[PDB]
RNA sequence: CGUUGCCCUCGGCCGAUCGAAAGGGAGUCGGGUUCAGAUCCCCGAAUCCGGAGUGGCGGAGAUGGGCGCCGCGAGGCGUCC
RNA sequence: GGGGGCGAGCCCCGAGGGGCUCUCGCUUCUGGCGCCAAGCGCCCGGCCGCGCGCCGGCCGGGCGCGACCCGCUCCGGGGACA
């Protein structure tokens, strides 16, 4: 509907119920979390790895 | 870009001092894509883009 | 205990491309005002630049512990603020009819103030000892003064503050002052500064006169010279020495 | 020690003062020229008013032509010790500002009318 | 509780302003009515925007669960989240 | 200019360490997140409990480091020629 009628529409009209309602798609909310997490989890892998490189010498 | 012949891309960078996220128009190298990263500076790493 | 298991670190990585910068103070880096970027930039051309001696002369101005002095001796001979004026009057009128009215009593000794009653009292050697403020705002009002007052054989100092100069008089700055006399009490107390203000000023005017003095670097720039002396210097004294 | 976060140096913002007047610059205030009088000129007694007089219950007035429909359903009100329901001005072709006043519902036209003089 | 005065605290913008009765731009329709007016008057159905303080009213928030007593039981109180 | 130190080149070294030189000011596998401070340190106002209260608790604030120090042109590029 026309931008301005959103105003007089209630908040169950104008979004969904998710994390990134009514922002975002679904898929690519489901890839954000799990890109950010696989991301996340390699920053630990490469912060271990750092932290043994430097115990080694 | 009308009148250009060039392309151009939307690359978005983030502020280093506010948190904003900035945004520029680079002229394509030829091979840039979107949802690439193009990195930028000193040691900027030597490929394309 | 006291201490909580959940209170943790957090530090933040204030590297390059990392977490978002702290406020750091950056007062170098302003874009100031155009009046406060001139006034700044004034002294560095001073500084710049090369200051012929007339003008440096002011520079060398009075040392701490002598300048307190001076001002001590000056607090003695403050000249009369409004009031004090009236009432010096009206004191006269009431005496002369009443008890006896003499008329001219006998007036005490005072400072003398600006530029112009001074030089016609540094030309006719009626002054003791001359103080010149450092900072006269176009130079050109006391420039000859310091020249002057080693024709005549005055001593002269440069005080700092045209402002504490003007504070003596009771106005908001003057340039230049004077004593033309002293109270006897007083007299040795004068007499002991102007021998030790004469020995630093007029008693070397030649080295005065010579002495040019801006033509400093900015310090980016001197820093920058003395590394290209210092590869110059490692470049021939390690090796044969 | 109070440092500059930013590079900006924007102007302080400086204390200023309310007036104070030493003397009042006009003597007295202007006395109001759009009374309830000189509001409403006077009314319609045209065909077509009479006819929406009977059959409508409101009053056809020519007006001031600075007046709002607010202060003409305020003068109506003073003068005919009435109530209106709504005021529905126009300009004549003419220069003079119609308004048609539609009283409400409680009060008749009719016996109004023949209050202030015409029918 | 408002209203204002001062003190601190925060604040990028981006150019004052003008520029469209065809661009953008919330929300009105049916019937009746005049010599000449009607999406504008009358009747009837609506609707948007702004206000609504003291909040005008309901409803949502929210009325669980535990333990301890007393009660045949429905339940009542005490106390914990 | 110092700090910092994972480290590399050199110099010293007593193998603990120190100095000079480099190096960073620490982010490159993914179309994520990323501000308004955690942490430590030192102070104070009120209230409560021990009572010696800069002892302990409850409530509420302030400053320092965190986020080195100093400086004279905001940074570059030209330039006594344009
Ligand atoms: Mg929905
Ligand atoms: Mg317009």
């Amino acid at each position: 509907v026309r931008p301005k009628v959103l105003m007089r529409l209630s908040k169950t009209k104008k979004h969904v119920s998710r994390a990134y309602g009514g922002s975002m798609c679904a898929k690519c909310v489901r890839d954000r979390i799990k890109r950010a997490f696989l991301i996340e989890e390699q920053k630990i892998v490469v912060k271990v790895l750092k932290a043994q490189a430097q115990s080694q010498k | 870009d009308p009148g250009r012949g060039a392309p151009l891309a939307k690359v978005v960078f983030r502020d280093p001092y506010r948190f904003k996220k900035r945004t520029e128009l680079f002229i394509a190298a030829e091979g840039i894509h979107t949802g690439q990263f193009v990195y930028c500076g000193k040691k900027a790493q030597l490929n394309i883009g | 205990k006291v201490v909580n298991p959940l209170f943790e670190k957090r530090p933040k990585n204030f590297g390059i491309g990392q977490d978002i910068q702290p406020k750091r103070d950056l007062t170098r880096f302003v874009k100031w005002p155009r009046y406060i970027r001139l006034q700044r930039q004034r002294a560095i051309l001073y500084k710049r630049l090369k200051v012929p001696p007339a003008i440096n002369q002011f520079t060398q101005v009075l040392d701490r512990q002598t300048a307190t002095q001076l001002l001590k001796l000056a607090h003695k001979y403050r000249p009369e603020t409004k009031q004090e004026k009236k009432q010096r009057l009206l004191a006269r009128a009431e005496k002369k009819a009443a008890g006896k009215g003499d008329v001219p009593t006998k007036r005490p000794p005072v400072l003398r103030a600006g530029v112009n009653t001074v030089t016609t009292l540094v030309e006719n050697k009626k002054a003791q000892l001359v103080v010149i403020a450092h900072d006269v705002d176009p130079i050109e009002l006391v420039v000859f003064l310091p020249a002057l007052c080693r024709k005549m054989g005055v001593p002269y100092c440069i005080l700092k503050g045209k402002a504490r100069l003007g504070r003596l008089v009771h106005r908001k700055t003057c340039t230049t002052v004077a004593f033309t006399q002293v109270n006897s009490e007083d007299k040795g107390a004068l007499a002991k500064l102007v021998e030790a203000i004469r020995t630093n000023y007029n008693d070397r005017y030649d080295e005065i006169r010579r002495h040019w003095g801006g033509n400093v670097l900015g310090p980016k720039s001197v820093a920058r010279i003395a590394k290209l002396e210092k590869a110059k210097a490692k470049e021939l004294a390690t090796k044969l020495g | 020690k109070k440092i500059r976060t930013s590079p900006t140096f924007r102007r302080p913002k400086t204390l200023r003062l309310r007036r104070q007047p030493k003397y009042p610059r006009k003597s007295a205030p202007r006395r109001n020229k759009l009374d309830h009088y000189a509001i409403i000129k006077f009314p319609l007694t045209t065909e077509s008013a009479m006819k929406k007089i009977e059959d409508n219950n409101t009053l056809v007035f020519i007006v001031d032509v600075k007046a709002n429909k607010h202060q003409i359903k305020q003068a109506v009100k003073k003068l005919y010790d009435i109530d209106v329901a709504k005021v529905n001005t126009l300009i004549r072709p003419d220069g003079e500002k119609k308004a048609y006043v539609r009283l409400a519902p409680d009060y008749d036209a009719l016996d109004v009318a023949n209050k202030i003089g015409i029918i």
